[PDB]
């Protein structure tokens, strides 16, 4: 159909002058190539961790605690406890 | 493949690869695990024998 085909023209270069073509539009001022394809690309980090997300800042997992291996001075002191405890058994 | 043009996914995925060991576990329990193993060992052994001498007794 004509009113079919004229408006698949008008919409197809038309549409490759926005898209298929790298010309932007004359209609509207500001190029989206200039402003979506690496600006907007930090939009999705922009919203995420930014220089961090996509990073995933190195965080190694680090030691569980504990009694930094001293028997001289914490085992005696925990023997008198247990059988200070040990006396309202 | 969902992301077209994510032009990360490659280096999202290397970096998860990379990092498969972020770090180490920590089983640094090697002379603490025997000394509190000894000392409790030593008191236990201590006090079953008192209690079997009690039952004597």
């Amino acid at each position: 159909q004509d009113l079919y085909l004229r408006e698949l023209k008008d919409t197809k270069l038309a549409p490759s002058t926005l898209q298929d073509a790298e010309g932007n539009v004359k209609p509207w001022n500001p190029p989206q190539k200039p402003n979506l394809p690496e600006l907007e690309l930090q939009g999705p980090e922009a919203l995420k961790a930014y220089t961090e997300q996509n990073v995933e800042t190195a965080h190694v997992a680090k030691e569980s605690e504990e009694g930094e291996s001293e028997p001289i001075e914490e085992d005696w002191l925990v023997l008198d406890d247990a059988e200070e405890t040990k006396e309202s058994h | 493949s969902v992301l077209k043009n994510t032009s990360v996914i490659d280096k999202i995925e290397s970096y998860v690869k990379q990092y498969k060991p972020v770090k180490i576990d920590a089983s640094k329990q090697l002379q603490v695990i025997e000394s509190f193993e000894k000392h409790a060992m030593t008191n236990a052994k201590e006090t079953e024998s008192l209690v079997s001498k009690e039952l004597k007794d």
